[PDB]
């Protein structure tokens, strides 16, 4: 009925019905909801949203499982959290409209002579 | 023999007269260093001989009848600030029971361009830095090309 | 279980003659006879337990592994109770660019083996955890250093890099020092992964010569 | 010197490994706001200067800041000295200044921190003809006409420093909240293990608090600018509040059940600190002694401090300023109470409490 | 961008097994990436850069 | 080999030495004999029937239990099979066992399903001292 | 000074305090000590066509030498 | 696929470098999951960057308690590969150091297991010896752990005068150290009590979990490579196998102790077998020749520059090879593709196999048992961690 | 029973930079000083690996090897443990 | 003694066991059991009053009057031995040039990569370094260089209290090794002495 038998929403739901108790253990009660905090996850699966492999599919889907597993025992600290879950999302909607008038060409040329790699 | 133990006190503290040693502010600081009393009172006190002495004013003494690993030891002259790193090479060899060879015994080479020993200055505002340091007399700048002046 | 302590005396020998000259010479031509199908291709190699002999080296599909472990563990003639480790090599010239390896010996006859498996990085390889309990621990860690999937594993997760580390570093393409470095930082308070710098970059030396015949 | 200061020398990315080509020497550095702005320079790949006055023991947390050869540190500063601050920027461009004072001392009064070091140090700064950017610091409630004497005191050290450096850049930030600072920490030390909490007036006077890292921005950005030489920011929130507000808001975080502020008139507090502030000389100072207990922070809970209409502020900096009532920087705050498990008697916060417990306790 | 090629034989020597002669003795073809950003350090002026594909190709990918 | 203990063990009586080694207790707390190894080759040659008579799998089977069992027969005292065999007796019942349970899954498999011109590449190491040493 | 700082004696100050040496023979060998194995590889100098005012530096230890058997 | 749901039970036991994570009904353990990883230092990727001779000093910080070990295995692949044969006098010396080097390993694993029980004077006794060992170790190479002694084809320097004396000496009072060390735990009621019976492992498993060294010894099993698979001179040396029967910590300890009685006959044996010749393969062009060769010859001169800098040509093959180290047995698996670079280099450590073991063996254990269960484990992380 | 810790000159009495006899180490072999000829003796780039044969048409008569094996207590053989590893006159 | 006894086994499986089943009578590690009235008075002198305790006392009591093995740092030192591996340095030649000449052999063979050299030909056409550099904090002691080196200009000196208060101090350049060198050229020189008959 879906592509590859839709393995990847059946992934997304289960993330998602495992996600509120990551927030209680993590006090993310005073940052964000479980709405933003699902659409976060959902911008997660963006980034393959094109493979043409269901083995590559499933080869995702696990190291997701044993991310959400390392997420849900605790071994990576309020630290990661920091790094990677509400900071983004932070910056993501705090430079939101900015003003520079510039094309991304010339930011690049007076950014420096080379661009820029990494996060 | 209370009189030998005195005459091997005064021989070894560097002094004159126990009235001078007792009353001097090594025998102060001795009172709350116990390595340095151990040094002073025991150690030098005991059963053996001088060998020699630098020329930063520091004494050696050996003892054969000592176990082995015990039987060398040195007395620094700086009382108060004794450091390992004034001891000259010459001595560091027999000190570290590496050789057998002393200046007393031994007639070593001495190149022209030798530097003597001293305390170490880690710790310190005049100690080494690298040339790129902003301690350094000139700063540096590493480039490896010569920048055009109009 | 074997290897019992039988003998009260001192032992001034290493098996016996006929098991010693059948293990080390028909030993390999025994294994392709019996079981042909589980065979593909056959290198008597140097010899793992001793360097005056021969051994062999067993490659196959990963369709039949299974099998063909519990047949070299369980066969009377081939009694190989312990299979030292799981592990893989990267050939990025190949098609299939892992070569998973597999070692065992045979305390019975103070022998050895090495079997190997070549698949690619979308292929899933059945984990031998209901052989062997000690392949559980060796999946995990060739998936985390390649990421070799193991079919049917009760748990198969990082064992050896960083919680949150993703990529495995022991893939040829992976970089020496790799694209993250951490650092902590006073204004957040935390320690914090950031893009890799280096003070001194790292120098690489040519010194492979032109004339080396020997180069492959 | 316009942009040349942020772009002639900059290498690499802008990480530890580059270099910014910036070469700062900062004063109280190992104070509060000194060390986060220290922090985010060097962080960029700039040198950084450190004298400090204090123990080794409370600086050493300043060393692993910087990189090999980037953080300096100047022991025995003596600011009656000038030969010490001629060495501090003898080879930096940039000075930076954040030595406060907020009591007054036997060996040091408010006019020898807050006036004469600042103008001896903009001298020797324009005599060495190599400073590009002086960044002085003062407070928001600054003015040459308030009864507090630290203030008047910032408010002329301000003005002589302008006079003596023309292209000085001027920082006048409110309160700065912080994990350290000098503001909620005291106002925790008030409530908490305290008997009673003073509170001048109504306290309705509007002060608008500020978070340290828009502050550290603030620098970058203003070592950034080139307009902004010779000119005053002011700094301050997104929010303005009123004493009696935050005071409130603090006892809904802490949860306390209990109101333990009483408003009184200002001369009934002068009173209660008079016979601690007619012995604050004579007396080589003490620890464990709140900013609050004087008659200048009275005069300052009297007036409004907030950002003076059409100040330069963070806006101009292209800079938006964090939420400070809640957010990231409430977090530490929060570690008073850990964020809330099971600390209290409280009821109110059945807000926040799951679903299941409140149907166990049935409301 | 990436360059796949095969080093030429150096002016220096006469050897010819590190080149396409040997094509099928040996892997002779090479991947490398534009060269990146790289600067030297104020303290001791050892080169410093930041790049992640700086020498795993020129070292492995053969 | 060397006991541990400080006390003297005769280890000449063969029980006790099975006591001291733990085979009473890991492997097997029954002494093994004779009969129990016959019986157990008995059914791993009944068991082995499931192969076809075209595999050498079964042929080496066969040949194994032939051989394990002209050694029973020619024996009689139990040591001396320890002897020929180089273990012991229970470890000999736990081979027999091992081995008759192996012939299910192999029957299930059947290796032996190749194509008549089934090719396997072989590949042989030679040392260089074959041609270097004295012939 | 590239490398060195101050006024202290440069290496090359001092191998130009050491005379070049008189030696029979057309070819000499330097070790750079009187035991070879602590010094420097031996080198084979060529003595011919050389003098006092022109004699034949090390390479590996920088002393110089020199024969009057040249037939001068 | 899994919920958390019941939360209940929650532990953490140590990030100070082993983490464990258990779960208990109450006073009894019924589950243990340690997790690993704080020490892997990436070694086998880094070894690719590095010539033969550039890689072997990550072999000394494999497992730092017993180094000349780990050499020898990694020195074995490569010259077995290379097909080079080593000297008698290296053998004999190889040998005895790696006998001294297991005395050490047993010396310092049986204190610390002690001093996790409870004695410490046991700890302090014996570290004087393995002073005394470092000291050996130090006039020998240099270096009082990371000695980077063995060589291919041989070791690096022979030994210098007057080192057997003092090892002769040692040996004349070692008993008497290890005799007073036994009174202080071998007739203890505590000493049993604390270590009798807990984890036991049977043969079976044991050939199921993959043990080696000692604990493979305890379960009535005859094994010890240096009689099955010798390698160099451990042919000839006559020496006992000590055999226990239950696989207990008790057991252990003394199997541990029996196997010091053996590696102290050994040192006996090649004392008074010191054979007199070259220590160094005369392979010159995998062996790098004298300095006083190199500095006059030109030769030799070329080939220490060629080795010094490019270093052997390994033809291209694979083997694996495995040395009876004192925490089990410790192998490295050699892939060569035909340059001065090892393509890939495998390290199976032994204490990482028995690491693997908590799970099963902690289960009906008591809290006051885990600590017993690591120290009899023997383990070191930095093998078990690369 | 034996006392650590001997007193002095029973235990490394001679320090390692004074041992009062020089050091004759060999660095080459006696046969090998004049006779410097390697191809005799170049192991390593000599060895082989051949390709047999496809060894599907085989005829593994097991029956050959199990008449090899012993069949009584006496009878038997054992192949002794080699004493060291191979040396080549070195 | 290495027997073992019923009740001293550590467990719950052993000792329902052994309460509950005979077996550990079978095996001969087990003491067996008393027959007599004097093997009873005994056994119970081994369990009661201890008798195990006491033997361990007595000799960790003569322990304490037996001698010491300590050393009075840093007024006392160690053993060590020529081939001891130290802070490297730079040597040269008695009429007092460098032994250096760069020929890169050290950097080459450094695994640790802490080796940074340049060189060029100096104003009298010598072949001398520009920059010689080696990071201590990164530098592994292996020694490997002093291997390498055939002109016996690197050396690991038999100095190795050269510790720092700051990193920086450790960054190693030609001019503080070439300082090193001078100090501890004749420690150096005489270990050479003795290490030549081995390298
Ligand atoms: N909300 C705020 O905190 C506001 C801050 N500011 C300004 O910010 C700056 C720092 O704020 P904060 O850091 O929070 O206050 P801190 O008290 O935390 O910083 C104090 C610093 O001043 C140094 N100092 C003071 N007097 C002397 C002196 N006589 N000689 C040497 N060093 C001296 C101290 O050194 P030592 O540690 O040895 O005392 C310390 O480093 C101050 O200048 C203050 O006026 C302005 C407006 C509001
Ligand atoms: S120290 Fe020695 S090996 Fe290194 S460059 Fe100088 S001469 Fe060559
Ligand atoms: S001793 Fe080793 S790590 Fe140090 S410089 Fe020499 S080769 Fe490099």
């Amino acid at each position: 009925k879906r592509l590859f038998g839709g393995a990847a929403r059946h992934f997304y739901f289960e993330i998602c019905r495992c996600l509120p108790f990551i927030q209680r253990l993590h006090k993310m009660e005073e940052m964000v909801s479980l709405k933003e905090l699902r659409a976060i996850v959902k911008e997660k699966f963006k980034e393959y949203k094109d493979v043409k492999d269901g083995r590559v599919v499933d080869l995702l889907i696990f190291k997701g499982r044993e991310e959400i597993e390392t997420y849900l025992l605790m071994h990576k600290q309020r630290h990661h959290v920091v790094t990677e879950v509400v900071e983004p999302y932070y910056a993501k909607q705090r430079a939101v409209k900015k003003v520079t008038t510039n094309s991304p060409f010339l930011d690049s040329f007076l950014s420096s002579g080379y661009a820029a790699i990494g996060v | 023999s209370l009189s030998g133990y005195f005459s091997r006190l005064l021989e070894a503290s560097g002094k004159k007269s126990v009235g001078s040693f007792f009353a001097s502010w090594e025998f102060g600081k001795m009172l709350v260093d116990g390595n340095l009393a151990h040094n002073v009172l025991v150690r030098a006190t005991g059963a053996g001989r001088l060998v020699g002495t630098d020329y930063n004013g520091n004494r050696y003494y050996e003892n054969e009848e000592a176990a082995y690993g015990r039987r060398r030891w040195i007395v620094y002259k700086d009382k108060f600030d004794y450091n390992p790193t004034t001891i000259p090479p010459e001595w560091h060899g027999w000190l570290n029971y590496i050789n057998d060879y002393n200046p007393t015994n031994t007639q070593f080479k001495q190149p022209t361009y030798q530097i003597e020993a001293s305390m170490t200055k880690t710790g310190t505002q005049t100690c080494y830095n690298p040339k790129g340091s902003w301690f350094s007399a000139k700063p540096r700048n590493w480039r490896k090309y010569e920048s055009w002046t109009p | 279980g074997y290897a019992y302590a039988r003998k009260t005396t001192d032992k001034d020998y290493i098996a016996s003659e006929h098991m010693q000259a059948f293990g080390n010479t028909q030993l390999t031509d025994y294994i392709i006879k019996t079981v042909p199908k589980f065979v593909k291709m056959a290198v008597t190699g140097p010899a793992q337990s001793s360097v005056l002999y021969q051994e062999p080296t067993i490659y196959t599909t990963p369709e039949s592994l299974v099998p063909l472990m519990v047949f070299l563990r369980d066969h009377t003639n081939t009694q190989f109770k312990c299979l030292l480790d799981v592990t893989a090599v990267d050939f990025p010239e190949r098609a299939a660019r892992f070569e998973v390896v597999y070692h065992l010996l045979s305390p019975r006859w103070n022998n050895r083996i090495r079997v190997k498996v070549c698949v690619d990085e979308v292929t899933a390889v059945p984990t031998l955890c209901k052989v062997f309990n000690t392949a559980n621990w060796f999946e995990r860690e060739t998936w985390d250093m390649f990421g070799v999937f193991f079919s049917g594993h009760p748990d198969l997760r990082r064992i050896l890099t960083d919680y949150g580390f993703t990529g495995h570093p022991l893939r040829k393409d992976f970089p020496m020092t790799g694209y993250q470095e951490v650092r902590y930082d006073y204004g957040k308070k935390r320690v914090v992964s950031e893009p890799l710098e280096l003070t001194q970059e790292f120098r690489y030396f040519d010194f492979n010569s032109p004339w080396e015949t020997l180069n492959r | 010197y316009s942009s040349t200061l942020m772009t002639a020398d900059k290498l690499g990315p802008g990480g530890r490994s580059s270099v910014s080509g910036i070469t700062a020497t900062v004063f109280g550095a190992n104070g509060f706001l000194g060390s986060y702005i220290v922090n985010e320079l060097a962080k960029r790949g700039s040198q950084v200067v450190c004298p400090f006055r204090s123990t080794e023991n409370e600086a050493m947390h300043l060393k692993q800041m910087g990189d090999l050869g980037q953080i300096v540190l100047l022991p025995e500063l003596d600011i009656r000295n000038d030969d010490d601050i001629k060495r501090a920027i003898s080879r930096s461009n940039v000075i930076i200044n954040c030595v406060g004072m907020r009591l007054q001392t036997k060996n040091w009064s408010f006019e020898d921190v807050h006036v004469d070091f600042p103008k001896r140090l903009a001298k020797l700064a324009a005599e060495t003809g190599q400073v590009q950017r002086l960044i002085h610091f003062s407070d928001m409630g600054a003015d040459e006409n308030h009864k507090s004497l630290r203030m008047r005191t910032k408010a002329v050290g301000d003005k002589e420093v302008l006079d003596a450096f023309p292209d000085a850049t001027i920082v006048r930030p409110g309160d700065i909240v912080g994990i350290e600072d000098h503001f909620y920490n005291y106002l925790i030390y008030q409530l908490t293990l305290t008997v009673f909490a003073p509170v001048v007036e109504s306290g309705s006077n509007k002060i608008q608090p500020t978070y340290v890292l828009d502050v550290a921005d603030a620098v970058a950005a203003l070592l950034r600018k080139p307009d902004t030489a010779g000119k005053t920011l002011y700094l301050g929130g997104p929010e303005v509040l009123t004493m009696r507000e935050v005071y409130d808001l603090l006892l809904k975080t802490l949860r306390i059940y209990r109101d333990d502020t009483v408003h009184l008139p200002a001369w009934a507090v002068k009173a209660m600190y008079k016979p601690f502030d007619s012995v604050r000389r004579m007396l080589p100072g003490l620890p464990m002694t709140s900013p609050l207990a004087t008659e200048d922070y009275v005069e300052e809970m009297l007036r409004d401090k907030v950002v003076p209409a059409g100040a330069l502020g963070y806006a101009d900096l292209g800079i938006v300023p964090q939420k400070v009532t809640d957010g990231l920087a409430i977090e530490p705050v929060r570690h008073a109470r850990v964020g809330g498990y099971r600390w209290g008697d409280m009821s109110a916060v059945a807000k926040d409490i799951p679903e299941s417990v409140r149907k166990y306790y049935n409301i | 961008k990436a360059r796949i090629y095969a080093p030429a034989r150096t002016a220096s020597q006469s050897g010819l097994a590190r080149t396409v002669d040997f094509a099928t003795t040996t892997p002779a073809w090479k991947i490398e990436f534009e060269p990146t950003a790289k600067w030297q350090n104020p303290l001791m002026g050892w080169t410093s850069s930041a790049d992640p594909l700086e020498n795993v190709g020129r070292s492995a990918l053969v | 080999f060397k006991a541990v203990a400080d006390v003297e063990i005769d280890f000449n009586n063969r029980e006790v030495l099975k006591k001291y080694v733990g085979i009473r207790d890991h492997l097997s707390k029954e002494p093994g004999t004779r009969g129990k190894l016959i019986e157990a080759l008995t059914e791993v040659l009944s068991s082995i029937k499931a192969a076809p008579e075209g595999s050498d799998y079964r042929k080496a089977v066969e040949a194994s239990c032939i051989y394990r069992l002209k050694v029973c027969k020619e024996n009689e005292s139990d040591a001396a099979i320890e002897e020929v065999l180089d273990a012991h007796l229970e470890e000999l019942i736990k081979e027999a066992k091992e081995e008759a349970r192996l012939v299910p899954l192999i029957a299930g498999n059947a290796p032996w399903d190749v194509p008549a011109d089934y090719a396997v590449p072989v590949v042989d190491y030679t040392d260089a001292a074959t041609i270097l040493d004295a012939p | 000074d590239k490398w060195l700082d101050g006024d202290k004696k440069s290496p090359m100050e001092y191998i130009n305090e050491v005379a070049p040496i008189k030696v029979k023979g057309l070819v000499v060998a330097s070790y750079g000590s009187d035991d070879p194995a602590l010094g420097c590889p031996v080198e084979y100098i060529n003595l011919k066509g050389t003098s006092l005012e022109n004699p034949a530096v090390c390479k590996y230890t920088g002393n110089r030498y020199y024969s009057d058997d040249w037939k001068g | 696929l899994t919920p958390a749901k019941v939360n209940n039970f929650t532990l953490n036991f140590g990030p100070q470098v082993l983490r464990l994570v258990l779960e208990m009904q109450g006073e009894i353990i019924m589950r243990a999951d340690p997790h690993i990883g704080l020490l892997h230092r990436g070694t086998e990727k880094l070894l690719e960057y590095k010539t033969y001779l550039q890689g072997l000093p990550y072999f000394d910080r494999l497992d730092y308690v017993s180094m000349m070990c780990m050499e020898h295995s990694y020195v074995l692949a490569i010259e077995q590969l290379l097909n080079v044969s080593v000297p008698l006098r290296g053998q004999y010396i190889r040998v005895l150091f790696s006998e001294i080097t297991r005395v050490l390993n047993h010396l310092l694993a049986i204190t610390c297991h002690s001093m996790d029980v409870g004695a410490l004077t046991p700890f302090l006794w014996a570290f004087e010896e393995r002073e005394k060992l470092f000291e050996f170790y130090e006039r020998v190479s240099g270096a009082r752990m990371h000695a980077a002694y063995f060589r291919v084809g041989g070791v690096s320097q022979d030994l210098p005068i007057g080192l057997l004396r003092d090892v002769y000496d040692w040996a004349r009072q070692f008993a008497s150290r290890l005799d007073e060390m036994e009174e202080l735990l071998t007739g203890n009621r505590i000493w049993k009590e604390r270590t009798v019976d807990v984890g036991t492992i049977t043969a079976q498993m044991a050939w199921d979990w993959g043990c080696s060294g000692p604990i493979l010894r305890a379960s009535g099993i005859d094994w010890d490579l240096r009689k099955t698979q010798p390698y160099d001179a451990y042919g000839k040396m006559q020496f006992n196998v000590p055999i226990a029967g239950h696989g207990d910590c008790y057991d252990r300890y003394l199997v541990r102790l029996q196997e010091m009685r053996e590696s102290l006959r050994i040192i006996y044996q090649c004392l008074n077998e010191m054979p007199d010749g070259l220590y160094k393969s005369p392979d010159g062009k995998v062996c790098p020749p004298s300095r006083s060769t190199m500095k006059q010859s030109m030769e030799a001169l070329i080939h220490h520059f060629k080795l010094y800098t490019e270093g052997f040509h390994v033809p291209a093959g694979e083997t694996y090879r495995a040395v009876e180290a004192p925490k089990g047995e410790f192998g490295v698996y050699l892939v060569s593709r035909g340059g001065n670079r090892p393509y890939r280099c495998k390290i199976r450590s032994p204490g990482y196999a028995h690491l693997q073991m908590t799970d099963v063996i902690s289960r009906g254990a008591m809290l006051a048992d885990v600590v017993t269960i690591i120290g009899t484990l023997d383990v070191v992380f930095g093998e078990i961690d690369r | 029973f034996e006392h650590y810790l001997p007193m002095g000159l029973e235990y490394r009495k001679f320090s390692p930079g004074t041992q009062p006899v020089k050091a004759v180490v060999p660095h080459d072999s006696p046969k090998l000083v004049y006779d410097i000829k390697y191809f005799v003796r170049d192991y390593r780039r000599n060895n082989k690996y051949t390709a047999r044969t496809v060894d599907a048409k085989t005829t593994f008569d097991f029956d050959k090897l199990y008449a090899g094996m012993p069949t009584k207590p006496e009878q038997v053989k054992n192949v002794t443990r080699p004493l060291i590893m191979p040396t080549r006159g070195y | 003694g290495t027997e073992r006894r019923p009740g001293e086994s550590g467990a719950w499986k052993q000792i329902e066991r052994q309460r509950y089943a005979s077996d550990w009578e079978n095996d001969p590690t087990f003491k067996r059991t008393p027959k007599n009235l004097a093997e009873v008075l005994d056994d119970s002198a081994s369990m009661l009053l201890l008798t195990d305790v006491w033997r361990g006392m007595a000799y960790t009591l003569g322990a304490f009057f037996d001698k010491k093995v300590t050393i009075m740092y840093p007024f006392e030192k160690g053993q060590l031995s020529p081939r001891f591996r130290g802070e490297h340095a730079l040597r040269r030649y008695p009429t007092g040039e460098e032994r250096c000449i760069a020929c890169k052999l050290c950097e080459a063979i450094c695994p640790a990569q802490a080796i940074t050299i340049e060189a060029e030909e100096r104003e009298d056409g010598s072949r001398r370094t520009t920059r010689y550099d080696i990071d201590m904090t990164k530098c592994i002691y292996c020694g490997f260089c002093q291997e390498a080196c055939p002109v016996d200009a690197i050396v690991e000196g038999p100095n190795f209290e050269f510790s720092t208060e700051t990193r920086e101090e450790l960054l190693y350049d030609k001019q503080k090794l070439l300082e090193n060198g001078d100090k501890w050229e004749t420690e150096i020189a005489t270990n050479l002495r003795t290490e030549s008959l081995y390298r």
